[PDB]
């Protein structure tokens, strides 16, 4: 058996046990991946790489993740592009911006990604976001094509309580997000 | 209390390595927001 836990309520200025790439970077109580400007990208990811699968006994881990965002759009009308949290090789680096997320590259699938990550997108972009062309919650794996959606209302401003789980028995990874109001 | 939830098939083992780092990404382009998390948790077990 091998765990790995951290639990962080409230960021600080030096926050030591993160890797931080792109504008990414914390203050007191927060972390701040993007700036309201155009063109950027933000990351951070924990700084201790951890054990999801073994080869040798094919065994795959059990996973629950936590955490609260917020999204502040100056204009509560245009709002691009959107934040995920994803799982990635230990030497993951920034992927292209933009509706890309910074995870991926191509609407196409790319085994040589190896990212898994779970979007909350705020932009409609038409070479692969879905048709109704509502805000939503995804799925991706490998691609920026999400593997299954769910429209979602973003209540500008407000904290989103969010969790993901990954069941290993079933290998059924659930996402939950929660408003105040 | 608005809540949203979706779930789906994910064979981690076939798309991720054996190890890997997790984290947070956000993105702006033409358009854009500022995105921050406020607080965050991970608990994982490997038998
Ligand atoms: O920001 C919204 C939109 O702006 C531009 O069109 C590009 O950067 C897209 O990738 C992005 O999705
Ligand atoms: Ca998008
Ligand atoms: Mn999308």
């Amino acid at each position: 058996t091998e765990t790995t836990s951290f639990l962080i309520t409230k960021f600080s200025p030096d926050q030591q046990n993160l890797i931080f790439q792109g504008d990414g970077y914390t203050t007191k109580e927060k972390l701040t991946l993007t700036k309201a400007v155009k063109n950027t990208v933000g990351r951070a990811l924990y700084s201790s790489p951890i054990h999801i699968w073994d080869r040798e006994t094919g065994n795959v881990a059990n996973f629950v993740t936590s955490f609260t965002f917020v999204i502040n759009a100056p204009n509560s009308y245009n709002v691009a592009d959107g934040f995920t949290f994803f799982i990635a090789p230990v030497d993951t680096k920034p992927q292209t911006g933009g509706g890309y997320l910074g995870v991926f590259n191509s609407a196409e699938y790319d085994k040589t990604t190896q990212t898994v990550a779970v979007e909350f997108d705020t932009f409609y972009n038409a070479a692969w976001d879905p048709s109704n062309r509502d805000r939503h919650i995804g799925i991706d794996v490998n691609s920026i094509k999400s593997v299954n959606t769910k429209s979602w209302k973003l209540q500008n401003g407000e904290e989103a309580n969010v969790v993901i789980a990954f069941n290993a028995a079933t290998n059924v990874l659930t996402v939950s997000l929660t408003y105040p109001n | 209390v608005t809540s949203y939830t979706l779930s789906d098939v994910v064979s981690l083992k076939d798309v991720v390595p054996e190890w890997v780092r997790i984290g947070f990404s956000a993105t702006t382009g033409a358009e854009y927001a500022a995105h921050e998390v406020l607080s965050w948790s991970f608990h994982s077990e490997l038998s």
